[PDB]
RNA sequence: UUGACCUCGGAUCAGGUAGGAGGACCCGCUGAACUUAAGCAUAUCAAUAAGCGGAGGAAAAGAAACCAACAGGGAUUGCCCUAGUAACGGCGAGUGAAGCGGCAACAGCUCAAAUUUGAAAGCUGGCUUCGGCCCGCGUUGUAAUUUGGAGAGGAUGCUUU
């Protein structure tokens, strides 16, 4: 029994048990008889395009500065490199001068 | 005759079922996914914007601190993580948005197509949240996007957004409000 | 007959494994030639049963000290030389991890702490 | 014989045919006892055997459950 | 019970517990309030001899 | 915000979209086994304002519970009966709280947030570091979880006189004859 | 009313005179702790609910937000100086209020207080 | 051909954990009869005993989807009183609270709902010269900020480590 793709496709070849539990969650996901179960949507609301943005909220400064929290990571390095527990900034030039 | 292991038959199962039931179209419209040339030319631009790995942010706070022992701009890169997202979607901060198809709890990504077209901004479906997780330096990454890009590529992202509302969202324009599957 | 412990402490590891051996050797020729007329061949044997224990006792106790000198940076100790307390008691949360509080309550404490005062009759 | 050697109480209360015990139920996890009797109970409680371990909690615990050595001892 | 009679009966010594508090009752240290506090009388006599109100209440 | 967009999708959980996830689901749970373990929260927002984290520590897992009468009734809920039986699978770990998944004309199916006070992620978090303590050694058989405390009528008020203190608690001190010295 | 059990449930209390001496050992093991602080917080003056006794007029849980600022007290350093705070009552009446911010402001005049380090 | 991602498994791989005992007191589940009503079935017994599950030095409860009708109270718990009152009752047997009031003790908080986005800032393990290096978790969200008698963001000026 096969039964060619609603979307201009190809007629399809799958099992009989593949048919079967197709039919079972089926059964189990159908409204009713009569009315159009499966109805195309209706863009009521995406319709109509939002021009502005949806939170009125103020932006705040650290958005338009520098980052605080890199600032506050590069002084606990320089703290490092202070007390000589961290080896200061090789640039690649001295890394080919190396290993 | 021979016997197939448990979770082998369940992955194919799910697979035809996903594709032979009758799909609510929210769902069916994930099975319509941007052609091969548009996706490797919006990866041409995105991996121009990489975010720093571990490694070279690491190396940059060395450098800075170092010359402080012995100036720049606001840095561009993709944004990635979906309550980022779909803020800076909220807030029109958000030029092109890329949407992975395969995100198991799909509810997380169902409204996403139909918000960006509430608010404006460009999106697409795109194959594969391992594709943007490599994009972004994770594993995973089910949303991706472009807020603003630097002075070099003002014109690129501009005509990567029209090949957008042209390749895609116009042939996904009667098309994603049917239902899927059938028979 | 017994060995007093304040000689054990001293010696090294091989002076021990050779006094032990010297005294369990001595030990069984005693039981052989103890079944007969045993007076004060018993009195020697539960004096050689003591040194064997005092003996015993500073080996282990030597090889012990050394397993944790041993262990001393390694962070998983052996389960025998791990203290004992009692089962409750290894698996209450650490001093460190209990007194650990929240950033939040830390800065509410830095400023506004329990303060000293009284009330005037 | 009805009843045999029981391994876990050491009575002869292990029945051959089903192996089970009648006083501890031996292939039970559990060990056999009821609200109903009050000296069966205090037959098998703690206390009316040997307490070869938990006699020595209350002296650790006295102390603090302290770990080491007096100062100054060989 | 059972268990009492098992410690009448053998040779290993009761173990005394000290009469320990979880809060000590008198105040120690180099302050005013310690350095002043009869150890032998009340809280309220205590405080009445320092002026201080121990009770807010009524 | 995208979990503001799953609170409301939750709601209309007859709707097209989430009649048809739920159906798929529920098809691929019974094939499972009857205690399971998942990766991630079907509902992610539901598990996070019920308090799951993305953690080492933190485990979700699947139960279905059989439905119906027990006209004997069984004053132990269905939920409740989930979060025991996964506490007995998983005799290491801390049933956290629950939440209904799915359902069936036979099953019905709960999602639990189980936390492992062993794990020194956990131990090190002031948020989460009371249930290291041994208070709260299996609080789904004491009723101490949210199905539990709303069977045991934990609530304020003069409808739950007999029970907001506990009810055999209440039921004990109002049968205690009291005797003073000086009568 | 013996219809059930009242044997198994019969409680004395030989123990009221050694609970009144373990209590008031708490008071004093408080007061060690507290050694110049008083024991207990400072209350509010409330009045009673119904009508039965409406005139008359007790101790309070705690200080209401406009009692505290209008006293002169910071809400963040009462509790730290033996005040009260409820949240939860509301004023709801000039006279309520009044009777409040004399008292808090009797307690500064009576309160003594040493600086931090 | 290669390499991810997801999902499901194996391992005498490394690190952990659960069982059992005890159970006077504590938290759930399940649940009986005699008796009384001079017989007995509703009821009582009894939301008890027996049975099952789970904790601690206490447990449980707990910071109102509360009480009230006031000139208002203000988390939870316990004592006295309310009071053999209200209420329900083969309206027989009987059963039987709570609010207010005096006391004892007092203590308040953590999340989810937000974009750090000018920088996952967070965390588990391993190797460690113990100083700091790697792997992994994690964007399907780990830190900081906030928790509705609030709060955020700016601005302004004092006050705190
Ligand atoms: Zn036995």
């Amino acid at each position: 029994t096969g039964l060619t793709d609603p979307n201009t496709g190809k007629p399809l070849n799958l099992s009989r048990d593949e048919l079967e539990l197709i039919r079972k969650v089926q059964q189990g996901l159908i409204p009713d008889d009569v009315e159009d179960p499966y109805p195309d949507t209706v863009e009521w609301f995406t319709s109509v395009e939002e021009k502005m943005p949806l939170s009125a909220a103020p932006e705040p400064k650290r958005r338009f500065i520098p980052s605080k929290n890199e600032a506050k990571q590069i002084m606990k390095l320089v703290r490092a490199i202070r007390e000589g527990r961290i080896l200061p900034y090789k640039p690649p030039e001295e890394r080919e001068r190396e290993e | 005759m021979v016997k197939w292991p448990e979770y082998i038959r369940l992955q194919r199962q799910k697979k035809i079922l996903r594709m032979r039931l009758k799909v609510p179209p929210a769902i069916a419209q994930f099975q319509y996914t941007l052609d091969k040339n548009l996706a490797a030319q919006a990866f041409k631009l995105l991996n121009k914007y990489r975010p720093e790995t571990k490694q070279e942010k690491k190396e940059r706070l060395l450098r800075e601190a170092t010359a402080i022992k012995e100036v720049s701009k606001k840095p561009y890169t993709v944004k990635y993580g979906l309550n980022h997202v779909v803020g800076l979607i909220e807030n029109k901060k958000a030029s092109l948005v890329l949407i992975a198809n395969d995100v198991d709890p799909i509810e997380l990504v169902v409204f996403l197509p139909a918000l960006c077209r509430k608010m404006g901004i460009p999106y697409a479906i795109i194959k594969g949240k391992a594709r943007l997780g490599t994009l972004v330096h994770k594993k995973t990454a089910a949303v991706v996007a472009i807020t603003e890009v630097r002075s070099e590529d003002k014109n690129e992202l501009a005509k990567l957004i029209s090949a957008v509302k042209e390749g895609y969202l116009e042939k996904v324009e009667d098309t994603r409000k049917r239902w899927g599957g059938g028979i | 007959g017994k060995v007093k412990a304040g000689q054990l402490w001293s010696k090294n590891k091989e002076e021990l494994t050779k006094i032990l051996g010297e005294l369990k050797t001595e030990l069984s020729q005693l039981r052989i030639q103890k079944i007969s007329s045993s007076g004060a061949k018993l009195n020697k044997i539960h004096d050689l049963r003591k040194s064997i224990a005092r003996v015993l006792t500073v080996i282990n106790a030597k090889q012990r000290a050394q397993l944790r000198l041993f262990y001393k940076n390694k962070k998983y100790l052996p389960l025998d030389l791990r203290p004992k307390l009692t089962r409750a008691l290894r698996r209450r949360l650490s001093k460190e991890d209990a007194s650990r509080v929240l950033e939040k309550t830390k800065k509410r404490l830095t400023h506004f702490p329990q303060r000293k005062y009284a009330v005037k009759a | 014989k009805t009843h045999g050697l029981c391994r876990r109480c050491g009575r002869r209360s292990l029945h051959n045919q089903k192996k089970v015990c009648a006083s501890c139920g031996y292939p039970a996890a559990k060990t056999r006892k009821y609200n109903w009797s009050e000296k069966a109970k205090r037959r098998k409680v703690t206390g009316t055997g040997r307490m070869r371990y938990l006699s020595t909690v209350p002296r650790r615990f006295k102390n603090g459950f302290r770990t080491g050595v007096p100062k100054g001892a060989r | 019970r059972e268990l009492q009679k098992r410690k009448r009966r053998s040779s290993r010594p009761t173990i005394r517990m000290p009469n320990r508090r979880k809060k000590a009752l008198n105040p120690a240290g180099n302050n005013i309030i310690a350095k002043s506090w009869n150890k032998k009388e009340t809280l309220s006599q205590n405080y009445t001899r320092f002026g201080l109100v121990a009770k807010l209440g009524k | 915000g995208a979990l503001k967009y799953l609170e409301e999708l939750s709601k209309k959980k007859q709707s097209d979209v989430v009649r048809f996830l739920l159906r798929v689901r529920c098809w691929e749970y019974r094939q499972l086994n009857v205690i399971h373990r998942a990766s991630r929260p079907s509902r992610p927002d539901k598990a996070r304002r019920l308090g799951y984290k993305a953690k080492q520590g933190y485990v979700i897992y699947r139960v279905r519970v059989r439905r119906g009468g027990r006209q004997l009734k069984y004053q132990r809920s269905l939920r409740a009966t989930a979060e025991e039986r996964v506490g007995r699978r998983c005799s290491n770990l801390r049933v956290l709280n629950s939440y209904w998944v799915n359902q069936d004309s036979t099953y019905k199916y709960y999602e639990v947030i189980l936390v492992d006070p062993n794990h020194k992620a956990i131990r090190r978090d002031p948020r989460i570091n009371w249930i290291c303590n041994p208070v709260h050694k299996h609080r789904e058989c004491r009723g101490l979880t949210s199905t539990g405390k709303k069977s045991r009528g934990l609530n304020k008020g003069h409808r739950f006189n007999k029970t907001r203190a506990g009810r055999r608690k209440t039921w004990k001190r109002h049968n205690t004859l009291s005797l003073w010295r000086y009568r | 009313h013996f219809r059930k059990h009242w044997q198994r449930r019969v409680r004395c209390h030989f123990d009221q005179p050694g609970k009144k001496v373990t209590r008031r050992l708490a008071r004093r093991a408080k007061a060690a702790a507290l050694a110049p602080r008083p024991v207990d917080k400072l209350r509010p003056i409330v009045r009673c609910p119904t009508v039965k006794y409406n005139r008359r007029t007790r101790l309070g849980r705690g200080f209401t937000l406009e009692e505290l600022k209008a006293a002169g007290i910071p809400r963040l350093l009462a509790p730290t100086i033996g005040i009260a705070v409820d949240h939860r009552r509301k004023n709801l009446s000039e006279e309520s209020l009044a009777a409040n911010v004399q008292r808090l402001k009797d307690y500064k005049a009576r309160l003594i207080l040493f600086p931090r380090k």
